[PDB]
């Protein structure tokens, strides 16, 4: 099988610029390779095949290079509707292979998270449960950490996380991230901590609580 | 107007089987080969096989030999692709995929299909307010949170629809057999607790509808 | 009132003979000075002159060689072979000849093999088909001459295959067998009496392969009419070209389809090597072209062709006339009975010719034929079959007395080995002129011998 | 009646390169009419034969044509673990040439092509091609629609069915009035013969080079058949257009199937989706009935009538011989929907291997009567042999038996002198249409202007 790997995964871009997605055969595919474009949450469409040729409708500004078994596909001047993900396929040999992908971002100044620390709600508690939850909202750039302490103690197990897609007006990224016990646990210990590391800071956001305080 | 029209998406169980399908619009389904990809979210983009529907030959990746049969029927102008022994890993979207003039090409894609392998029942979500912890500054965040129902999706509102602005609703993510959301929405401090916020939780598969107003912590 | 014979001269035996054929001479002393001695014979023996005295020689005609004519390693055609004649001034005798059509009649038997792939079940039908014509029909006529060869198609794209690099020496290479590379016509063995060879040249025959149920033969039957020296034709022999195939026939205009669009010269172009050289280059000939080589080159065509085409080529055959339609098969009588037919319908001539017939010798023929009328004036009949005999009647007269005395001619009939050896003797003399007797006895005034009762 | 024979043009090709074989008026953009001649022997750029086609421009004294360029190099794609490859090689590019509005489409009817599979292949085979020219923009695009990918043991396993490799596309051409290309393929279908059908348009837009295998969406293939009849009838060994069914709406196919029915020959009509409406049956086997078909309404009553040739044809003579002549047959369309009848008259060549009805040109109304005309070739006829045109004038009741003017060959022995030919387009501009006629053995075309 032929491995297509692609570059970069992401890449931060803004609206005119140019930009190009290389993508490398394991070997030598002469020009058998297709070019793809995936919109949030939409399907497919074809961008380019045989290496260069545009599918019928695709704009101008799409246009693909490269032989041997080096590729790229170049966007000019980036218009809003060209923020998505992108495939290369090669069709040299059977079964035919993907790359991994190119994730073109809207890229923007650097926000630190508004961290926010919540314990578990009255209909929880009683109903047996108990989850802290944790949103870390509108930061910029999308990696980020979280860590969670109890007493002090770092808590790895019962964490779920979710992160949302790039913000359609303000273009951040938020993150939610859950801590779940046994309320027998939960009423064991006093604080309950939630710190965001993030490249806006050297020292991390740190937001608490201790059970029963008011 | 080139189009690929796929079946609906499928709720199976593991070690069923299931057969997707993909129509024809505007062209004849034996005027190229068809073929079919699998897409995952971490796993990315596998191509399964293909079948020239004037003739029945077909092709397949040795991955999925013997799970996936392709086969198509030129009087319904219609493609298949049917999965056997459904395990996990076979959750995914499914499209079916045609050329535009290149022969070999990959040009054309139908919307898709979802297929989700699952044993869970359907369960109805625990909807649990987020009222902020104990001083106030400018302004202010609540939360909503959804967990251990089965299957997507839920559709969650504030205020009816009313509250849009400054709303995170996180995609949900899955913990044994159930699924789990959360919600969040900011505001001034001059708006909340004054004025009423409530979380609106919808999930059609068990007919279940509830409301859940955020209220302040008391002593 | 008086003869040529007593009033011409005549001072001698001799000169009384040369006068005339009916003259006699008495040479009886008893007769009277009064009476004539050279005369009639009648007038001789009125006059009492001595019956044993009278010189009249009579002209005859005596068989030396007189073997029968044959039936059925000699075999005589002409009788009697060897006759003597003997004649006296000016007298003539006549003779009687006949002549037998023996022999049998010359013909040529050319054999064109279908040796595509499609022939491969029928390889054995066509090998014993061969091998048939050649034994039965030698039995038929001892003059037979017999030969073959074998065609394909024009070894060009789309009839050959082409690929891959191995399919052009081996046709059959996707079939994971052996066959014999693809070729136009090959010309394999010239029209021979040799017999116990074309059968077994014929029984090494293997198939090839070629892409299209059409085949090539019409190239074959072109280049085996046209190419005279090559197959061998005989210039008095009677030409058949027997046609093997199972399958359809291309034709003129069907090379098109392989690029070629020169329309077929009607010319030999055979060669060296024994292939048709034109193959790749020149269209398949049409149905006229094809009738007018074989209409001048004298030849004619028979389709041995199976049973699935015999209406195709019995349709052809309407179109070419003189051509006939056989059904090949395991069973060689439907084609073989062609054959026969066709050497029943064979007719001959005797057509007397002379050599050597002296300046004095004049010859005059009486023709017997099958119609048994004696045709005056006639040396020639027409219309024989072997078994068949007419019969001549020759008379030869001399001018005079030549002084050669023995002379020879051959009367011979046109493409017959066998002849008439008539021997001519001129019988100018007397027995008494033997009987010379040098002294005068008589005369004794120095005139000198006395023979037949006279002095000079 | 009224083309002149000492006025002539000659225009010449290279040596042995068969330049004439075939021809078309060709008219640009601007107006102005040329001769495209095709000149299927042509020696490449490397010395070896692949044909060419060029553009003549109308002169008086005429001479030597500019090349209409095409693509002679061979081509290989691996792609979907095949190996496609192309062999241009004696393709024979200029074998047919025809031309609608601003377009030239030259064919390479013997152009080679195969696919490998590891130690398994497709077969060496010549599907044909075209290639397509529109020399006021440079454009090139090409059309070959019977290649495959198909290993030459899945043909085995199907009894030779839907057996493309062998077409020949572009054996014979012509294109209708809304810009559909129909090629004749007669080694189509195992030696059938098949016709392929295409708007030039989406040939245009859907062609790249370097990819041969790819899909003409609104392309239409004629069907594969298993009747004997058909079996090695080169059915498209010669094709045409017309309008035989009074719909004005629709367009008939004209086909000639020379070697149909074991030899006996056929030419049919035909709708778009390949429905035979009439067939028409040789008189004689042999006599290549099809060769020719020529379409064109000859007695002013705005029917079109067909004419078939059969070059081959043996005439009776005295004493049972035949003579091999050649023979032309009318049919003259009835009104409604009436079937073609018997033909309408038999026009026979009267030279010996002349192969009188080789080629059949309507002329358009050469003489201005209201009539439309047609000229007939017999490449091989005139007392000498070395060819002949004959031209027949148009009447109410047909055609006359005898004919208006006869042109003898000016070229040489061999030259096949009228082995193409075509007229109804006014060359000079004088209000009369001309003639245009091939010698592809003399490499020369000469035109035969009309005058009053
Ligand atoms: C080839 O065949 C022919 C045909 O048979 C044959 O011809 C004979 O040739 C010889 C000489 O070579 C002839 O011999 C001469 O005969 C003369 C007398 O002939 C007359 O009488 C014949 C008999 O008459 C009676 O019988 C017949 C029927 O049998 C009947 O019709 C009569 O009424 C009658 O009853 C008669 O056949 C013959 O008729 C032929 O001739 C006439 C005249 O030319 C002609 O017009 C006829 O049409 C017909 O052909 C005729 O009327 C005789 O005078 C002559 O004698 C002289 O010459 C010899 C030497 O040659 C001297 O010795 C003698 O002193 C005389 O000077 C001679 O005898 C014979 O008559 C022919 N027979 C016939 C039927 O024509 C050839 O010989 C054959 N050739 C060979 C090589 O085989
Ligand atoms: C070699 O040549 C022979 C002789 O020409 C061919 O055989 C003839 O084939 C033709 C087909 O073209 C036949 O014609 C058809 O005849 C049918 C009835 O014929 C009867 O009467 C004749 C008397 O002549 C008898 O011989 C015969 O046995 C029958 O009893 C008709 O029904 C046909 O009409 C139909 O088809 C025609 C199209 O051809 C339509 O026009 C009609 O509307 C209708 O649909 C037709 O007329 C003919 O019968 C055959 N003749 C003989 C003597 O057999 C061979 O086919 C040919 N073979 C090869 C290999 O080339
Ligand atoms: C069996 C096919 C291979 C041909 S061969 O090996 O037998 N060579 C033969 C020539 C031949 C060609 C064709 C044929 O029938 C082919 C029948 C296919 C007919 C097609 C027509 C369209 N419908 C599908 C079938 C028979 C013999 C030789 O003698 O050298
Ligand atoms: C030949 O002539 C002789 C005389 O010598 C005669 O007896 C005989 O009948 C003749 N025969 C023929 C056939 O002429
Ligand atoms: C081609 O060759 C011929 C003779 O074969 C000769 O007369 C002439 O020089 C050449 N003609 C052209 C047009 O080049
Ligand atoms: C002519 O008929 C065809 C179907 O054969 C149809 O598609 C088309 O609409 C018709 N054209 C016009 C101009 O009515
Ligand atoms: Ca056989
Ligand atoms: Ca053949
Ligand atoms: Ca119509
Ligand atoms: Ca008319
Ligand atoms: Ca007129
Ligand atoms: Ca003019
Ligand atoms: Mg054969």
């Amino acid at each position: 099988d032929i491995l297509m790997t692609q570059s970069p995964s992401s890449m931060s871009v803004s609206l005119g610029d140019t930009v190009s997605i290389t993508c490398h055969a394991s070997q030598g595919i002469s020009s058998n390779i297709g070019w793809l474009q995936q919109k949030p949450g939409k399907s497919f469409m074809g961008l380019i095949y045989y290496g260069t040729n545009l599918v019928d409708g695709v704009p101008s500004r799409f246009s693909g290079s490269g032989s041997g078994a080096d590729y790229s596909l170049t966007i000019s001047s980036l218009d809003s509707e060209d923020f998505a993900d992108y495939y290369c396929v090669q069709y040299a040999q059977l079964p035919y292979t993907f790359g991994g992908g190119t994730k073109l971002e809207i890229k923007r100044a650097d926000a630190a998270p508004t961290v926010s620390i919540f314990p578990p709600s009255s209909e929880q508690l009683t109903s047996g449960g108990a989850s802290v939850v944790c949103f870390l909202n509108n930061f910029y750039p999308k990696d980020i950490n979280v860590k969670w302490k109890i007493d002090g103690s770092e808590r790895q197990n019962g964490v779920l996380n979710s992160w949302t897609d790039q913000d359609s007006k303000d273009s951040t990224y938020s993150m939610s991230s859950t801590l779940t016990l046994t309320k027998d646990e939960y009423e064991r210990h006093n604080s309950y901590t939630c710190e965001a590391t993030h490249k806006t800071s050297t020292s991390p956001i740190v937001k608490s609580f201790n059970r029963n305080e008011c | 107007e080139v189009q690929l029209q796929q079946s609906g998406a499928e709720l199976v169980k593991p070690g069923a089987s299931v057969k997707l399908s993909c129509t024809a619009s505007g062209f004849n389904i034996k005027d190229t080969y068809v073929h079919w990809v699998k897409q995952r979210p971490e796993q990315g983009l596998e191509w399964i096989g293909r079948i020239d529907p004037a003739n029945g030959y077909t092709k397949y990746d040795p991955k999925f030999q013997g799970k996936a049969t392709i086969t198509a029927d030129t009087s319904s102008n219609t493609a298949y692709l049917q999965l056997s022994s459904l395990t996990s890993e076979d959750t995914a979207v499914y499209y079916c995929v045609r050329p535009l003039y290149d022969y070999y090409a990959m040009d054309y894609w139908g919307q898709g299909t979802s297929v989700t392998v699952s044993s869970a029942k359907t369960t109805a979500p625990s909807v649990y307010p987020l009222a902020p912890v104990c001083t106030t500054g400018s302004s202010v965040t609540l939360g909503c949170l959804v967990k251990g129902y089965f299957p997507e999706p839920v559709t969650l509102t504030w205020n009816s629809g009313s509250l849009s602005s400054g709303v995170h609703t996180f995609p949900a993510v899955l913990q044994s057999d159930l699924y789990t959301l959360s919600s969040s929405v900011t505001v001034t401090s001059s708006t909340w607790p004054s004025q009423s916020i409530t979380c609106n939780v919808a999930h059609p598969a068990s007919s279940t509808k509830v409301d859940k107003k955020i209220e302040p912590r008391g002593p | 009132g008086p003869n040529i014979c007593t009033t011409r001269g005549v001072s001698s035996c001799q000169q009384c003979l040369a006068v005339s054929p009916m003259c006699a001479w008495c040479s009886d002393e008893a007769l009277p000075l009064g009476s004539p001695r050279c005369d009639l014979k009648e007038n001789l023996l009125k006059d009492n002159c001595a019956p044993e005295s009278i010189e009249f020689p009579v002209s005859e005609a005596r068989v030396l060689e007189d073997r029968p004519l044959s039936d059925k390693s000699q075999v005589t055609q002409v009788s009697p072979q060897r006759i003597a004649l003997r004649l006296r001034p000016d007298d003539s005798k006549n003779f009687s000849i006949q002549v037998r059509q023996v022999e049998d009649y010359p013909v040529d038997i050319y054999y064109l093999m279908d040796l595509s792939y499609s022939m491969k079940d029928d390889l054995w039908s066509i090998q014993n088909l061969g091998t048939k014509l050649a034994t039965q029909m030698r039995k038929l006529t001892s003059n037979l001459r017999i030969g073959f060869g074998a065609f394909v198609d024009k070894p060009v794209s789309p009839y050959m295959y082409i690929s891959p690099p191995e399919a052009l020496e081996n046709p059959c290479y996707d079939m994971k067998t052996t066959c014999l590379p693809m070729f136009g016509y090959k010309h394999v063995l010239t029209l021979t009496d040799q017999v116990t060879r074309f059968n077994e040249e014929v029984k090494k025959q293997s198939v090839s392969r070629n892409r299209d149920a059409p085949e090539g033969g019409f190239d074959a039957i072109m280049q085996a009419t046209v190419c005279d020296e090559k197959i061998g034709w005989r210039n008095d022999a009677s030409h058949l070209l027997v046609f093997t195939t199972d399958a359809k026939t291309h034709i003129a205009l069907d090379g098109r389809l392989a690029g070629i669009v020169q329309p077929n010269d009607g010319q030999c172009h055979v060669g060296s090597d024994n292939h048709y050289s034109a193959s790749t280059t020149m269209d398949y000939p049409s149905l006229g072209l094809m009738t007018e080589k074989l209409s001048q080159k004298n030849i004619n065509l028979i389709f041995a062709v199976t049973e699935n085409v015999v209406n195709l080529y019995q349709n052809y055959s309407e179109l070419i006339p003189g051509t006939t339609v056989g059904v090949l098969s395991m069973d060689s009588s439907n084609v073989l009975q062609l054959i026969v037919d066709a050497y029943g319908k064979i007719r001959s001539k005797v057509e007397l010719e002379v050599r050597d017939l002296p300046e004095e010798l004049s010859l005059s023929f009486n023709a017997t034929c099958l119609n048994n009328e004696v045709i005056p004036g006639l040396k020639s009949c027409m219309g024989l079959k072997i078994g068949d005999t007419v019969s001549f009647s020759i008379e030869a007269k001399v001018r005079g007395c030549p002084q050669e005395k023995e002379k020879s001619f051959t009367i011979k009939p046109v493409g017959f080995k066998d002849s008439l050896i008539v021997q001519v003797t001129f019988d100018c003399d007397c027995a008494c002129q033997a009987q010379a007797e040098p002294n005068s006895h008589r005369c004794n005034n120095g005139n000198g011998t006395f023979e037949c009762g006279v002095c000079r | 009646l009224n083309l002149d024979p000492v006025q002539l043009t000659f225009y010449a090709g290279p040596n042995g390169s068969q330049f004439g074989f075939s021809l078309d008026f060709h008219k640009d953009s601007h107006g102005r009419v040329a001769i495209v001649v095709g000149a299927p022997r042509t020696l490449g750029p490397s010395q070896e034969e692949t044909g060419g086609v060029f553009l003549c421009p109308w002169r008086a004294e005429g001479g030597q044509c500019p090349s209409l360029l095409f693509d002679l190099r061979d081509e290989t794609r691996n792609v979907g673990s095949q190996t496609l490859q192309t062999f241009k090689a004696r393709q024979g590019l200029g074998a047919s040439v025809v031309s609608w509005s601003d377009v030239i489409v030259a064919c390479a009817p013997w152009q080679h092509w195969n696919v490998l599979e590891k130690t398994e292949e497709a077969e060496k085979t010549p599907v044909g091609s075209c290639f397509l020219a529109q020399p006021e923009s440079g454009r090139r695009a090409e059309y070959s629609p019977c290649r495959g990918n198909t290993l030459s043991r899945i043909y085995v396993e199907n009894d030779f069915s839907w057996d493309k490799r062998y077409c020949e596309a572009g054996f014979s051409s012509v294109v209708t009035q809304a810009g559909e290309l129909v090629l004749g393929a007669p080694g189509g279908y195992y030696f059938l013969g098949l016709l392929a059908q295409a708007p030039v348009a989406d040939i245009f837009s859907s062609y790249r080079p370097g990819i041969l295998l790819w899909h003409v969406s609104s392309q239409s293939l004629s069907f594969d058949s298993s009747n004997p009849e058909y079996f090695d009838g080169y059915w498209g060994y010669s094709v045409a257009v017309g309008e035989f069914d009074g719909d004005l709406n629709t367009t008939e196919y004209v086909v000639g199937a020379p070697t149909w029915s074991w030899t006996l020959g056929a030419v049919e009509i035909l709708d778009s989706y390949y429905q035979r409406l009439h067939r028409l049956r040789g008189e004689q086997m042999a006599s290549y009935f099809g060769h020719s078909v020529a379409v064109t309404d000859v007695n002013g009553d705005g029917r079109h009538d067909l004419l078939v040739g059969a070059p081959l044809y043996m005439e009776s003579r005295a004493d049972r011989k035949l003579a091999e002549v050649g023979r032309v047959y009318l049919f003259l369309q009835p009104r409604g929907p009436h079937a073609l009848g018997a033909p309408s008259l038999l026009l026979t060549g009267t030279q010996l291997y002349g192969r009188f009805g080789s080629a059949i040109a309507p002329l358009g109304d050469l003489d201005r009567d209201g009539y439309n005309d047609i000229a007939v070739a017999a490449p091989y006829g005139g007392p000498s042999g070395r060819g002949q045109v004959l031209v027949f004038l148009g009447q109410s009741e047909g055609l006359r038996s005898r004919p208006s003017q006869v042109l003898d060959s000016p070229f040489p022995t061999g030259s096949a002198f009228g082995f193409s030919l075509r007229g109804a387009v006014d060359i000079d501009d004088n209000g009369y249409p001309d003639l245009i006629v091939g010698a592809y053995g003399a490499n020369q075309v000469a035109v035969y202007r009309a005058q009053p």
